[PDB]
């Protein structure tokens, strides 16, 4: 099949309403992987980060796997759409699709 | 025996004639407190000198006692150089005779005051004044080529040929590694990190010396640095703030190469070797190319040698073979030759006298030598 890439555990969708909290996230297996977050092919969620966004990275001893999370809270019906999570290695690369649903 | 300094910019280093390696190595720094301090129990230390300076860098706000190859203040250095003949040399100045070592085509009143404080001020029976492209030669062992001696305060170059020297060959550079260090400073600024004081100047240099290094190709690193993973470190200041470096290690050394970034006419170190090598007689020139010899203190970054070595392949025709000799300690090589020029029994006839300084005057020293 598909070349192995750097996440175990791909994203995936979820829907919340205002107010609410969601949290994304992948898995990538092992230096550090460097991970990225994106609302399409050129929209940037790092420089997003604020009072309805936040970005979290954690690392699992057991599994020597890298956790990465993407943190909504209090969601808002403006955030309904199409989000992309592209992660950048030194010998791995691999991204996916993602929608998040929040109603007024 | 015989005691040898070297009065370069930043460093003192200090030693005895004959010795492999010096004994007293330093910064030539004084560092006083300018804030007044909190705390009880102080000595209150007033005033830091030499490596101790180092350790306490942040609180003191350090002060060089010498400026592009020119001291600004006397007493410093005389501390400086009581500190090298007393502390780690532990011998009297009177026992042997002082050899200093100076940089091509440097101004006439630094050698008639250096010569006028070491006969008044520390008293001796002769002293020496050498010039460093010359002994660089020595530590090489070679007798003919060409010298690029690059210091901490002015690069210079001094073509040889079986010991004969052609002063209108001889070309001086005004890119150092003390310039780069205000160009990184400066540099640093726009990131977003800014450092505007001589105390912490320095550990922008420190970051240089292992940190940066010389990329063999500039365009293709940036090009790359977009997906850094190897291209950054976390450097420890004693502080405690931790700062870490991408692209902007490696864009640094590369301004010797490229003066551009700087904003100024005056060509790249690659190019200015080549210039001299112009000035010098068509005959001897064949020879000089493949012996190239590197010295001083910013030529310490890997790489340096073999970007030299094609680019002046490219540039000078492809008749000959181009080698470039860069031996490990080249920075401390311009002490290495003043002591073994002391060395030489042909040498000690040649040291300036007292009685000669009495009669005739201080403006004997460039009479007497190069």
């Amino acid at each position: 099949d598909d070349p192995i890439g750097l996440f175990v555990m791909r994203p995936q969708d979820g829907e919340v309403t205002v107010g609410g909290s969601i949290t994304f996230s992948a898995r990538v297996a092992g230096k550090p992987p460097v991970v990225k977050w994106f609302k399409g092919k050129w929209v940037d969620l790092s420089s997003k980060v604020g009072q309805h966004l936040q970005l979290h990275d954690s690392y699992d001893r057991a599994s020597k796997v890298y956790l990465f999370e993407l943190h909504i809270t209090d969601a808002q019906p403006a955030f309904t759409g199409s989000y992309r999570c592209e992660v950048s290695t030194k010998d791995k690369f691999d991204c996916s699709n993602f929608n998040l649903t929040v109603h007024e | 025996a015989a005691l040898v300094i070297d009065n370069g910019s930043g460093m003192c280093k200090a030693g005895f004639a004959g010795d492999d390696a010096p004994r007293a190595v330093f910064p030539s720094i004084v560092g006083r407190p300018r804030h007044q301090g909190v705390m009880v129990g102080m000595g209150q230390k007033d005033s830091y000198v030499g490596d101790e300076a180092q350790s306490k860098r942040g609180i003191l706000t350090l002060k060089y006692p010498i400026e592009h190859g020119i001291v600004t203040n006397w007493d410093d250095m005389e501390k400086i150089w009581h500190h090298t003949f007393y502390n780690e040399l532990r011998v009297a100045p009177e026992e042997h005779p002082v050899l200093l070592t100076e940089a091509p085509l440097n101004p006439k009143a630094n050698r008639e005051k250096m010569t006028q404080i070491m006969f008044e001020t520390f008293n001796t029976p002769a002293m020496y004044v050498a010039i460093q492209a010359v002994l660089s030669l020595y530590a090489s062992g070679r007798t003919t080529g060409i010298v690029m001696d690059s210091g901490d305060g002015v690069t210079h170059t001094v073509p040889i040929y079986e010991g004969y020297a052609l002063p209108h060959a001889i070309l001086r550079l005004d890119l150092a590694g003390r310039d780069l260090t205000d160009y990184l400073m400066k540099i640093l600024t726009e990131r977003g990190y800014s450092f505007t004081t001589t105390a912490e100047r320095e550990i922008v240099r420190d970051i240089k010396e292992k940190l940066c290094y010389v990329a063999l190709d500039f365009e293709q690193e940036m090009a790359t640095a977009a997906s850094s993973s190897s291209l950054e470190k976390s450097y420890e200041l004693p502080d405690g703030q931790v700062i870490t470096i991408g692209n902007e290690r490696f864009r640094c050394p590369e301004a010797l190469f490229q003066p551009s970034f700087l904003g100024m006419e005056s060509c790249g170190i690659h190019e200015t070797t080549f210039n001299s090598i112009m000035k010098c007689d068509v005959d001897i020139r064949k020879d000089l190319y493949a012996n190239t010899v590197l010295s001083g203190g910013t030529t310490m970054y890997p790489g340096i040698a073999d970007r030299m070595q094609k680019e002046i392949t490219a540039l000078a025709p492809s008749t000959m073979k181009i080698k470039i000799i860069a031996p490990p300690e080249r920075k401390y090589s311009v002490w290495i030759g003043g002591s073994i020029l002391a060395s030489l029994s042909t040498f000690q006839q040649m040291w300036i006298s007292k009685q000669e300084y009495d009669e005739s005057g201080p403006s004997i020293v460039h009479r007497k030598c190069f």
